[PDB]
């Protein structure tokens, strides 16, 4: 018995990460095992850690958490350093529009746990962590109970299936800092401190949790691992385009008929995601713009772009927020400004003041209380958040809003008057 | 006398502390549990917890202050976390707040006269497709209408 969760719509063309998770209920271990679950783990424990790293690398699996860092290579970097090591599953979501990870956690917890075990074994980590946001209580309790399930079936604990490999997975909880998603800050929180990111280098894979080599990987990343082992890296690299291969979760929200998470290959176009899969716009109103989480803004003229990590591709976490002709682009940018206002941790001066003042002055712009100096000031602040920042938040706080000033100036000019 | 935890609380706290390899890693689960019990973080409760964690008090305080979820200001049985971020705002956060005002008679940041409900403006709750979203403590819901919301809140006694 778990708390109430809204039943997000889930739909897949690949029937991999959402094969169970498409159905909006907890799937417990006997169901998981019945679909041949934990058999990838059995197979993996009969390969050498190094050969798992190779397969994951040859797979072309990339970070699903927004970095797009090649996962196999991240592991290589971890294991170059002396043991002991730690594997962390980033269960923190926070970024707006992004709700892909929660449907793995809440519906198919065992896919994630299998992923964590294989990945841990690969880097020789005998201790792993899930750091799950505090606004995901169901996910917390479901993970705790599903880990207990795995313990009793002998997939966790010491000398797992006579392999000789020891693993405990511990479940920690956030308490409402977004920045706790940035991998050094997440570790600071796990150590029982304020979610303040670290200057890099050192990088986690060199110095991380208690200064020991640390792999942090996104929920969706780790969910792909069992498939790579089970199917083979060859058969996995076959799914969607060879250069950005494998299944991807697209959380689609805003003014579409069928909002939810969609499991597609990454050669899907942004138009296909909205109009073919998400059932098009509400009232069939013309698409105005697409917000890639709190990261980018694409216009109605950029819908023909692939949903892959390539330069001219959609990229990010595959978060699709759809706005129609009747949506205020300015009011929208204000709500992105206000997100970064709340979630700058205030270590870095241009980021601390930049994120807050951007939002403070834009709020004035939106309400028609802005002096001409507040306008000139808003513009300057937006282009001066990046300087001195020791993590990606400062780098991106002004990014999306800048793009909207560039692509929809007519609508911003309405507010100058 | 020295403030002390009820044993049905101190048991849980002690469990959380023994859960991780190092005691200090439990601080967030302890605070979640303390706020769950008391309806807020009593200032009085941090001194005992610091002892329990083998951490300095000023460290513990500094942590409570940093994290948005913890409130040492206001008591409330039930925290209505209302999402105010981009998607929820586009899909009718305002109609939800309006309904909450109509039913409970309080705006965001405020507590009902019986200290039953506090409305908490939060960033994106990670259910944007079910917007506009709100939680009532651990329970998370889509807002559809005032009549629908009135029914949900009747379930909290
Ligand atoms: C400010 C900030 C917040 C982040 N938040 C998250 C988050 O909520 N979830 C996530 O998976 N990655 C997040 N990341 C990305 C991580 O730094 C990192 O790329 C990721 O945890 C590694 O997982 P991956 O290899 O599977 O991509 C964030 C990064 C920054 C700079
Ligand atoms: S850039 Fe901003 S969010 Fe990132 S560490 Fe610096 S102050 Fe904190
Ligand atoms: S925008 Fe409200 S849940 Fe994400
Ligand atoms: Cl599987
Ligand atoms: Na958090």
């Amino acid at each position: 018995s778990y708390p109430a969760i809204p039943r997000i719509y889930a739909e897949t063309t690949l029937n991999m990460l959402l094969k169970r998770a498409k159905k909006p209920r907890v799937h417990s271990i006997d169901e998981y095992l019945k679909d041949g679950g934990y058999q990838a783990l059995e197979k993996a424990l009969n390969m050498s850690p190094e050969e798992i790293i190779d397969w994951v690398d040859k797979s072309t699996l990339r970070g699903r958490g927004g970095a797009g860092f090649p996962t196999g290579k991240k592991w290589k970097f971890a294991v170059q350093n002396p043991g002991p090591r730690y594997f962390i599953c980033n269960a923190d979501e926070m970024e707006p529009g992004t709700f892909k990870d929660r449907i793995i956690i809440e519906r198919d917890p065992h896919l994630l746990i299998e992923g964590i075990i294989i990945s841990s074994y690969a880097i020789g980590a005998n201790e792993a962590y899930i750091y799950i946001r505090g606004e995901y209580p169901a996910g917390y309790y479901i993970l705790r109970d599903a880990i207990e399930e795995a313990k009793k079936k002998g997939f966790l604990g010491k000398n797992i299936l006579g392999s000789g490999f020891d693993l405990e997975i511990y479940v920690a909880r956030g308490a409402g800092a977004y920045i706790c998603g940035e991998e050094t800050a997440l570790i600071e929180s796990l150590e029982g401190k304020r979610g303040h990111p670290r200057l890099k280098p050192p990088y986690p894979v060199q110095k991380g949790l208690w200064g020991k080599p640390t792999v942090v990987n996104n929920v969706e990343t780790i969910a792909n691992v069992p498939f790579i082992i089970s199917m083979g890296w060859e058969e996995y690299r076959y799914i969607g385009p060879s250069d950005y291969a494998g299944p991807k979760l697209f959380p689609v929200s805003g003014k579409v008929k069928k909002p939810g998470v969609y499991e597609l290959p990454m050669n899907t176009t942004l138009r296909e995601v909205i109009f073919k899969y998400a059932g098009g716009t509400l009232g069939n109103k013309k698409v105005k713009a697409v917000f890639s989480g709190a990261l980018d803004c694409f216009s109605s003229e950029e819908l023909d772009i692939p949903m892959d990590y390539s330069p001219l591709g959609f990229g990010g976490t595959g978060t699709v927020i759809v706005l129609t002709e009747e949506d205020d682009i300015v009011e929208a940018a204000l709500k992105i400004a206000e997100f970064y206002e709340h979630e700058t941790c205030g270590q870095c001066t241009p980021c601390r003041v930049g994120c807050y003042e951007q939002a403070n002055l834009l709020e004035k712009i939106y309400k028609g209380e802005a002096t001409e100096q507040d306008w000139e000031g808003f513009d300057f602040v937006n282009r001066n958040i990046q300087p001195t920042s020791i993590c990606g938040l400062g780098a991106v706080a002004g990014r999306l809003i800048r793009q909207t000033l560039e692509k929809f100036p007519e609508e911003w000019e309405k507010y100058r008057k | 006398t020295e403030f002390e935890f009820p044993e049905e609380l101190k048991t849980k706290l002690q469990e959380h502390i023994n859960y991780f390899p190092k005691k200090r890693q439990a601080i967030l689960l302890c605070l979640h549990e303390i706020q769950n019990y008391y309806g807020y973080i009593p200032p009085e409760s941090l001194k005992p917890l610091a002892d329990m964690l083998e951490l300095p008090l000023n460290h513990v305080e500094g942590v409570v202050a940093f994290y948005d979820m913890f409130d040492r200001e206001d008591k409330a049985k039930y925290r209505i976390r209302v999402c105010v971020s981009i998607v929820c705002h586009l899909m009718g956060t305002n109609k939800l707040l309006k309904a909450l005002e109509n039913i409970l008679g309080i705006k965001p940041g405020e507590v009902t006269p019986d200290g039953k409900f506090k409305i908490v403006p939060v960033q994106c709750l990670g259910a944007c497709s079910e917007a506009p979203v709100f939680m009532v403590n651990d329970d998370e819901y889509k807002f559809e209408s005032e009549v629908q919301l009135n029914e949900i809140l009747s379930r909290y006694t």
